[PDB]
């Protein structure tokens, strides 16, 4: 005489908030991050030419610091200049050592 | 969302349904059992995949730029640099947030959608055969066996071969 | 270190499969764009009515 | 909008209702009346108020900036100060823009679904007790007093209780 | 797309038909013929150049901004220049590519629902004349030449100057 048919879709017993048009969290039964918050903390040398610049920065291994020859013509993609590196060398200044620099 | 199915006519989900995103239950002589709509399941899917790809593309990719950390005051130029990447980083935060929410209510919509479509097709199917209950359920007015759900469920469902028996049982038995 | 990434940042590399990053505006290869957010969820799946 | 209902297939509005967003006219043995429905209307608010906060949310906060108004020409620099801040004026105009289109659309849309929701679920309580006019009113085939029509609008009505007499009046009396 | 009825209930569409975007195609006793609907293809168009006249609206117009090409290297301020143009065209080119996307889908959305709107007004017009075959079509149940059909099209076929006819075939002759 009768059966009975019942449309339906699936749910999932913990979903994830997510933000909409029109409300602030709305659960859904799945979501993906968009955001990537965080590092291992170490620089990779693998695609890009990293030349540790050790105790030198840029213009000291350009000029010639007896400490930095031994960056004597080293190529680089990216050069990484650390916080300590120090001169010891002759006292100089450069004007618009930024531009130099870069 | 803008169809009334999901979180709308069809009460709740099916915590159990984990073959298809979208499915059947019915009861007939026989029992009862479930299945997923593998057909609109993909539908949504392909969709939500489709954006998916779209927003996670390809890589911004800078290398020589302008410096955004400084060790020393020094003014005007300084000061415009600042400004610059400020005023950068401010845009794209816009503009990640407004594409998130959109995208969100979307995808909402969308797949409420495809319930609403996977409802008015297997309605149509049914003809004069059946009578919904309002929430989703289809009561079909004629002896329907597992056989014959398959049918409905895999689009081949002939009503005329059941036309008389149900009009009959439907209109004052 | 001896790793492979393409997106380098002061404070290590970072991979860039999503499309957005809050680790540093300082960044230098193939990278995600910085934006202020430290998450943002995009919805993958429908609405979540469980029973 | 997307639906049809809102001046669509629902003629026009009425100035009158001014207790809710959606409702209903009823006309039958006792007389006439109205009454707004609460809940669809306090759908469309909510999610209207829901967009409301999203885009006047939390203000830009600057404070030492560039300088945008000059006195004296100096060429290069203050060249690319003003270029700074009117790309950037023109690039929060645009979003500014589009983001109130986008938004204006939905809002009808959203509210056009809220009004084919009430229709399609009053549609669906009165079973085959009723008939459409084609006008956002339906032709109760049943003797149906006040607090017929308040079960309906309440949600509680039950067609079998009315079934046959329907179902008689409508086919062929 | 959101509706169904576009390359969804509606198998395909029809080539032939140059003089509207939606239409009729009917099958009576004194043959077959085709007819645009220049209603809800006007509605359609409209919309359409609606979005139209405001994408493709008035221009930038720009006189003296700042160098974008250099011949020789500086450093700093050269930096600067470049950094801003570059984030400038970086940001124009992902809100073309967003409005692009947003609007296209819309228009698919818009027009899959101009095409649902044509059919469920059909079908109220109908009343309980016909039966949905579930292809697009209706199947009406009782004598309709050109001049019936003709007041379908042109939204004045009145439904009771048929209804016992109609009623009579439909259930069980
Ligand atoms: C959630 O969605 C993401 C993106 O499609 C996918 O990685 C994952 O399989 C989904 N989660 C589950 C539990 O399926
Ligand atoms: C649909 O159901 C019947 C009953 O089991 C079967 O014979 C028919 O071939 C099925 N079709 C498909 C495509 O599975
Ligand atoms: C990255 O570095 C800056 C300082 O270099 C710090 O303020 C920020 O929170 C760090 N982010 C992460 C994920 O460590
Ligand atoms: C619905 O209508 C009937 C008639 O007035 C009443 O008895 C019933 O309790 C109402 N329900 C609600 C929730 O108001
Ligand atoms: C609709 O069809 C009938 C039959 O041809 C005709 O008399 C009637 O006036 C038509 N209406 C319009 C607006 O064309």
């Amino acid at each position: 005489s009768t059966a009975t048919l019942c449309l339906g879709h699936h749910a999932v017993p913990n979903g994830t908030l997510v933000k909409t048009i029109t409300d602030d969290q709305i659960e859904v039964t799945n979501a993906t991050e968009l955001v990537q918050s965080s590092s291992t903390g170490k620089i990779c040398n693998n695609p890009h030419r990293i030349l540790d610049g050790i105790d030198c920065t840029l213009i000291d291994a350009l000029l010639g610091d007896p400490h930095c020859d031994v960056f004597q013509n080293e190529t680089w993609d990216l050069f990484v200049e650390r916080s300590k590196a120090f001169s010891n060398c002759y006292p100089y200044d450069v004007p618009d050592y930024a531009s130099l620099r870069s | 969302g803008l169809f009334g199915a999901i979180a709308g006519f069809i009460e709740n989900g099916w915590e159990g349904m984990i073959d298809g995103w979208y499915g059947f239950r019915h009861q007939n002589s026989e029992g009862t059992g479930q299945a997923a709509d593998l057909k609109s399941t993909q539908a949504a899917i392909d969709q939500i995949n489709g954006k998916l790809n779209r927003v996670i593309e390809k890589t911004n990719e800078k290398f020589h730029q302008i410096e955004k950390e400084f060790s020393e005051v020094e003014g005007r130029i300084q000061d415009l640099e600042k400004y610059v990447e400020d005023t950068k980083i401010d845009l794209w935060s816009y503009n990640a947030e407004l594409l998130v929410a959109l995208e969100n209510q979307h995808t909402i919509d969308l797949t409420d959608s495809e319930m609403n479509k996977l409802f008015e097709k297997t309605r149509r199917q049914l003809r004069e055969n059946a009578e919904e209950m309002g929430n989703g359920c289809f009561k079909i007015y004629h002896k329907c066996d597992n056989a014959c759900i398959e049918s409905i469920r895999n689009g081949t469902y002939d009503h005329d071969v059941y036309r008389d028996e149900a009009l009959n049982n439907r209109f004052q038995i | 270190d001896t790793c492979i990434s393409e997106c380098i940042t002061p404070n290590g590399s970072i991979p860039n499969d999503k499309p957005f990053q809050n680790v540093n505006k300082i960044t230098y290869g193939a990278c995600p764009k910085y934006v202020k957010q430290n998450t943002l969820k995009l919805a993958t799946g429908m609405r979540n009515v469980p029973e």
